[PDB]
């Protein structure tokens, strides 16, 4: 899931 | 902040009691506020004691000595709290020197299917509680989806690779117990386009911001507008992004139309003015000739002839006044026209290049969830965001296999043993397995309980690899069906020299098409030896498993040649390509929240099965078939720490059932 | 509360999602509307270009020099007779009558209406102006 992202962590829709 | 930080590191609120604690301490939580703070301090302090030195067992006696008054006053309360923490695996988990040797007499018998991190973690706990434990593993090694490649001095991970922050992570404890060479991964990640040249800094930041705005919009679409069903089918994240992108393209065209509609309105107003000025100019021209004829009547003349000259003079200056006022209005509208022709709105929402770079960010999302965005649930894909750990992500430079190998120490593990059938009844269970090397050699293991850590991919198989007798209930199998099990692969490239930037841990490659956006889209430089590791994500993952290693390695070299130059990139000494979907003991990489599923399905996967009674009218039997693994933990799915935590959870639930609580 | 510069009304979402090809239809309708307006600009741009050709030169051949007259209180017979004709043509537009005569202010023209009312039958002259 989103937590797996190391490079260019997506921010859109996260608190 | 001392005890408060111990709570945080154990994923607990320092200032209140959890649901799990309320169940074991109903007297405390329903009682007065002062006694709750004593409980909370004892809990937080015991955790701190364990976390400060996790290499040795924290006993109840050692805990009570290091508490001070008035907290060490009540000794049964300290004993109840310590026992709770030990049973649920918040203290004395992983690999530690035991103070009190294990009791020779073992109580109860458990078979654990699979020796991945979830199975191994549960096994250690159950053995530590004094149960007889045997693990059945189909592979010739422990670790499962923790799979480390090792040849010479090359050490690369084909499965789990990264510790995703130590803040709150139980792998922080394991890293003090086992020598994992944890190395921080630096965030800097330059993208290189299809041609091989870097994306300019101005464009790179523009697309990334738009990507996140698009994501934010899908969340807005989901929660505020309730856009979660479409044609009696659940809306995916992919659909939602498509809909959002289309609405931006619509707005670009609506913006152009309104701008060009403003120009025609100005041009029509000018047209109406110019016609009025042409008609007026003609009236002035005629009136000038009439004045000139009247003026050429030479004096002396009567007063009517004099009046005619002066009458026409007045009338001509009055019309020349009107034409001058209209020429000012002509000048106002001509410059007002030129400002709108100078400042148009945008031609396109996103160009070909922008859209390509945007697909990379989508591919990075398809890597994260190990699946195409068309499969992800819009509402619930990111349901575990709140439990993200703090801190830098870290490489395991020793190879992540060092963890399961260490966890396997002193455990009865039957390798090359493929479970074929699980039988569970009110009187007990039997697991039927075979030797993977010669399938005729059959084995029967009889036990009080079974812990199934089979991957969701294996549980999904149709026709099934493992048969359950009796069959699993509809509520379990529907959850298995609903849940997503993704795919993600890795290409390891081992060279004789470093031809890349050693201070940059990762760099992207933007694909030519949307279809191939996941194909070799991200490279990793994490290890001491010269190794590059490329990811195949998204729709490419499944398709690229049907292509040979030589071709895949060729495509990596093609990309790397484009970025660093043909002379700089040699042929690699060793190469490896993972094929996780074709792996019969995985059948994919890890779980995702598919459209139609939710976080609640992870809780359903975790719920144990209770068989029917053998004799009719016999009392309700106890649960026999339990489940662990990354697909069973709602708050930490698709991770090593999730698997770890799920094993600790089930060891506690099994121990509570067969050894009794406390 | 959408993100800034994203446009996500309830109506827009339904229009683009109502069927499989509704998205591409909506965008094509606006593409055709855009081409339609662009040619309408070209039409009027070329119409206005032709009208500017007809206004070429301005009104510079037809403009007369600025007459700069000193105002005077004494009415000559000539000026009285100019006024009776100016009243016959222009009626009560006192500014017009002043410009014709050349050396009388707007107030002096108004005094003329009262002072010479009976002598120049100004009521009859205004009745003849109203009849046309
Ligand atoms: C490419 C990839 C990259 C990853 N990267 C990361 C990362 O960076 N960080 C992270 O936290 N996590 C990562 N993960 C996830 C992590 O590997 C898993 O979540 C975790 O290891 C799963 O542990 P498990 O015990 O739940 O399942 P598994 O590790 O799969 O263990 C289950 C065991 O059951 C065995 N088995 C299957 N069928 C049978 C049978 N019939 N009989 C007996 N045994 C059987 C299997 O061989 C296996 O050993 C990654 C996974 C993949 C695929």
């Amino acid at each position: 899931s989103r937590t797996m992202q190391t490079a260019r962590k997506s921010t859109g829709g996260k608190a | 902040s001392g005890v408060e930080g111990a709570a945080f590191q154990s994923r607990l609120p320092h200032d209140r009691m959890t649901s799990q604690e309320a169940a074991c301490f109903p007297d405390i939580i329903s009682g007065p506020q002062q006694t709750q703070k004593v409980f909370l301090f004892i809990r937080n302090r015991t955790l701190q004691l364990w976390l400060d030195n996790p290499k040795i067992q924290l006993t109840f006696e050692a805990t009570l000595q290091q508490l001070e008054a008035p907290y060490n006053s009540d000794t049964v309360l300290v004993h109840r709290v310590h026992s709770y923490l030990e049973r649920h695996g918040l203290i004395n988990f992983g690999i530690y020197k035991r103070i009190k040797p294990l009791p020779t007499k073992k109580t109860g018998k458990v078979i654990i299917i699979g020796s991945g991190v979830s199975g191994l973690a549960a096994a250690r706990q159950l053995q530590s509680f004094g149960m007889d434990v045997t693990l059945l593993e189909a592979r010739d090694r422990v670790g499962g989806r923790v799979a480390t490649f090792r040849k010479g001095n090359y050490v690369a991970d084909l499965g789990a690779m990264v510790v995703t922050g130590l803040g709150g992570n139980p792998m922080a404890v394991v890293s003090k117990q086992v020598n994992m060479e944890l190395a921080k991964i630096k965030q800097k990640c330059p993208l290189y386009e299809a041609n091989g040249q870097a994306v300019p800094k101005e464009k790179d930041e523009m697309v990334e911001q738009e990507f996140n705005r698009l994501l934010e919009a899908t969340s807005y679409l989901s929660h505020q507008l309730d856009f979660n069903v479409l044609n009696n089918k659940p809306v995916s994240l992919g659909q939602a992004l498509e809909v959002v992108i289309q609405l931006q393209e619509k707005h670009v065209k609506d913006e152009q139309i309104e701008h060009w509609k403003k120009i025609v309105k100005t041009q029509e107003e000018l047209k109406e003015l110019l016609n009025k000025m042409v008609n007026l100019k003609e009236k002035i021209k005629e009136l000038h000739q009439q004045y000139k004829e009247a003026s050429e009547v030479k004096p002396p003349r009567d007063i009517t002839a004099e009046f005619l000259v002066k009458s026409k003079h007045r009338d001509l200056t009055a019309l020349c006044k009107e034409y001058d006022e209209l020429a000012e209005t002509q000048g106002k509208l001509e410059e007002k026209l030129q400002e709108l022709e100078a400042n148009p709105p945008s031609d396109v929402y996103l160009s070909s290049r922008d859209r390509q770079i945007l697909d990379w960010h989508f591919a990075n999302l398809e890597f994260a969830n190990a699946t195409p965005l068309s499969t992800l649930s819009l509402k619930h894909w990111d349901q575990d965001d709140d439990f993200e750990f703090t801190g830098s992500h870290l490489t395991v430079r020793n190879g992540y296999s060092c963890v399961p190998v260490a966890l396997a120490e002193g455990l009865d593990i039957k390798l090359n043993t493929a479970v074929r059938q699980v039988r569970y009844t009110a009187s007990g269970c039997e697991v039927i397995a075979v030797n993977t090397r010669s399938t005729s050699q059959t084995f029967i293991y009889k036990c009080d309980a079974v812990l199934c850590t089979l991957p969701l991919g294996v549980l999904k198989q149709q026709p099934p690899a493992v048969q359950f007798v009796p069959p699993l209930p509809e509520w379990k199998t529907s959850a298995v069906q609903r849940m997503g099990f993704g795919n993600l692969n890795k290409v390891v490239l081992c060279f004789d020299r470093v031809f890349w930037d050693p201070s940059v841990n990762l760099f992207g490659h933007v694909g030519s098409t949307t279809a191939s956006r996941g194909e070799l889209f991200l490279f990793w430089n994490l290890y001491k030896a010269p190794i590059l590791l490329a990811l195949v994500a998204g729709e490419a993952a499944g398709i690229m498993e049907n292509i040979s290693d030589d071709v895949i390695v060729g495509r990596c070299l093609a990309i790397l040649k484009g970025i660093f130059g043909s002379s700089a990139v040699p042929q690699p000494k060793e190469t490896v390509v993972s094929r996780w979907r074709a792996d019969p003991w995985a059948r994919g990489s890890y779980s995702y929240v598919a459209a139609g599923s939710s976080g609640n399905d992870y809780d359903l996967m975790a719920q144990p099965i209770t068989p029917g009674p053998s004799i009719p009218g016999a009392p309700q039997p106890i649960p026999r078939l339990f489940f662990a693994g990354e697909h069973t933990i709602r708050n930490y799915p698709a991770t090593v720490h999730g698997a770890l935590l799920s094993g600790l959870r089930e060891a506690g639930r099994i121990a509570d059932q067969f050894l009794g609580a406390m | 509360k959408p993100p800034k510069g994203m446009f996500l009304s309830q109506e827009d979402v339904e229009a683009v999602s109502a069927n499989a090809t509704a998205a591409t239809t909506v965008l094509r309708q606006l593409d055709m509307e855009l081409v339609s307006v662009k040619r309408q600009i070209q039409n009027i741009k070329q119409t206005n270009s032709a009208l500017k050709e007809k206004l070429d030169g301005g009104i510079e051949p037809y403009r007369l020099p600025e007459v700069i007259q000193k105002c005077n209180a004494r009415w000559t017979t000539e000026e009285q007779l100019l006024a009776v004709q100016a009243i016959r043509k222009y009626g009560r537009d006192f500014q017009a009558i002043s410009d014709v005569i050349g050396n009388k202010s707007v107030v002096q023209v108004k005094n003329f209406f009262v002072n010479y009312r009976r002598r120049f039958n100004i009521d009859e002259v205004l009745q003849e102006w109203e009849a046309e």
